[PDB]
């Protein structure tokens, strides 16, 4: 469970991300595709070359969805309900992958938020992405 | 494959009693039921709405016999799993786009099914040997992914 | 999330375990110790030889809590709150391990109850050991 | 541990700019905060109850430097990780009882700590080589577990 402190930590760090979300999403994805190459099997219709426009466009969406969950941090299962149905009934991405993207998003933020990526924050971001992942996975079966 | 002689021998002897046709169909069907997201690779097999629909489905049974058939030929090549399955690895990554986490799921289902069929005989030591084989087969099947 | 069919499935299969629960819990551990030897690091105080009495005795304990969750199926977090505390703040067992015991319990059930381990029950039993694992690790941080 | 020469060169390049004492402290401390169950192994270290208490605990800082010194040394032997780490692997399994998952958690924290320290220089290609490297080290530390 996210605590008051966690929610504050996440609201501040994500607030700094500001309007870089989209770009950080794409970077997260690129990191993901290079480090954990098995994840590319879920984007075969995607061109994965560096700086690909599909990668960018998908990052913006990922980050937009993350931004929405931050805005509704106290009602995430409802705020994310639609994404959760998509991922369970249509995309059917295996659950272990969520952890991998999460790690990459954290690397990405760490690399861009030197001052705000403190230990306490990191811990909060990590719980946060695990909550998001759990909601997106909640209807799998 | 750090398999021990008595492990190698525990694996082989048991495998010689397995009805590959029945076991392969039960394995593949269970995988689709227990972890429904795996159905994403099987749209054209048809109706997969319910467990009954999945276990009765002939394409499922036939695909199952085929997968274990190849798993089976693998048990002859234990000292070299990577080599035997190399092209299988490529096809799986490059034409089929099947993530390797799937191969582990199926292995774990396979072990449940062997326990279901052989009971007392599928003892704790005999299971440990299978867990090793199934993890090796999955690793070899994934070896060519890039 | 457990559906009604799931609860019914679990109550019925657990019903035939009956008085062997203990013995099945002990067999599951033994399958876990031999199949996934890293799990041994969490019981450095145990005699882990086959038939040893700490393994047995601990088998029954696990079995009984499982029983308690079956009986409190609609109410798990409260029924297991104490065990949940124990694991998060004292035993501190890494979450990955829950999946290994769950898999060994299922194999133990498949080995013992042949006609009851239909595909629908397997599915339900797996969902159930996972919700139990989720509850047992929910206060970790 | 399939490391390409470009990967090895990137891993080695970066590592020369690292101050191991500081990065070791940060990574062991952040592992203890981010994943508090890993504290089970350090009860003699005193107060580990708040992030400032862990990060600044002198025992944590000294153990971190020690852990990382051995990692470094590991980077001079990328071709014989297993041998290099054999005795440590034995100690961790059979005296300290440290479950191998802990090595993977620390690797992952280490990757973010590098990321934190180097900003842009921690390119996606560089990350990817460090992941293969933390994984091989985790595996080498676990390889004597039985
Ligand atoms: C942080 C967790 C994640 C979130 C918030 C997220 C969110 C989203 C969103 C907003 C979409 C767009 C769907 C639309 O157009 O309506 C999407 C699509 C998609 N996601 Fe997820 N995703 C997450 C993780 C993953 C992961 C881990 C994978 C697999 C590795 C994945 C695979 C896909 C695929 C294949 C699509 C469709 C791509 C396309 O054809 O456009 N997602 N996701
Ligand atoms: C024990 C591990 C597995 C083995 C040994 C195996 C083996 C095989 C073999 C021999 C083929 C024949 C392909 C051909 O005709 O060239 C095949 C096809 C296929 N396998 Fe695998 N398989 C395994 C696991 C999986 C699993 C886990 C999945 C996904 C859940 C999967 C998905 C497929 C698919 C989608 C095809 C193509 C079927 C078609 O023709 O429509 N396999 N497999
Ligand atoms: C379904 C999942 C599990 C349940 C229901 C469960 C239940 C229990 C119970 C009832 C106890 C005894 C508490 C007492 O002393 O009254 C216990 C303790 C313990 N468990 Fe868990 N357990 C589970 C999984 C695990 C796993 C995966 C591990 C790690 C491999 C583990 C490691 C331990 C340890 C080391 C103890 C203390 C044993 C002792 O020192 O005597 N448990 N658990
Ligand atoms: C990067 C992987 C690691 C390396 C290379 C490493 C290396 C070392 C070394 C060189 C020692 C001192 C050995 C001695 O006393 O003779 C040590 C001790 C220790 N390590 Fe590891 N370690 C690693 C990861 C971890 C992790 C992740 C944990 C637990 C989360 C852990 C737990 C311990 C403990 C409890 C000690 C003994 C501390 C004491 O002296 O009281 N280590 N390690």
């Amino acid at each position: 469970v996210l605590s008051p402190a966690d929610k504050t930590n996440v609201k501040a760090a994500w607030g700094k991300v500001g309007a870089h979300a989209g770009e950080y999403g794409a970077e997260a994805l690129e990191r993901m595709f290079l480090s954990f190459p098995t994840t590319k099997t879920y984007f075969p219709h995607f061109d994965l070359s560096h700086g690909s426009a599909q990668v960018k466009g998908h990052g913006k969406k990922v980050a937009d969805a993350l931004t929405n969950a931050v805005a509704h941090v106290d009602d995430m299962p409802n705020a994310l309900s639609a994404l959760s149905d998509l991922h369970a009934h249509k995309l059917r991405v295996d659950p272990v992958n969520f952890k991998l993207l999460s790690h990459c998003l954290l690397v990405t933020l760490a690399a861009h938020l030197p001052a705000e990526f403190t230990p306490a924050v990191h811990a909060s971001l990590d719980k946060f992405l695990a909550s998001v992942s759990t909601v997106l996975t909640s209807k799998y079966r | 494959m750090h398999l021990t002689p008595e492990e190698k021998s525990a694996v082989t002897a048991l495998w010689g009693k397995v009805n590959v046709d029945e076991v392969g169909g039960e394995a593949l069907g269970r995988l689709l039921v227990v972890y429904p997201w795996t159905q994403r690779f099987f749209e054209s097999f048809g109706d997969l709405s319910t467990p009954d629909a999945v276990m009765g489905n002939p394409k499922v049974k036939a695909h199952g016999k085929k997968v274990l058939g190849a798993f089976s030929d693998g048990l002859a090549h234990l000292d070299n799993l990577k080599g035997t399955f190399a092209t299988l690895s490529e096809l799986h990554c490059d034409k089929l786009h099947v993530a390797p986490e799937n191969f582990r799921l199926l292995g774990n289902v396979l072990v449940c099914v062997l326990a279901h069929h052989f009971g007392k005989e599928f003892t704790p030591p005999v299971q440990a040997a299978y867990q090793k084989v199934v993890a090796g087969v999955a690793n070899a099947l994934a070896h060519k992914y890039h």
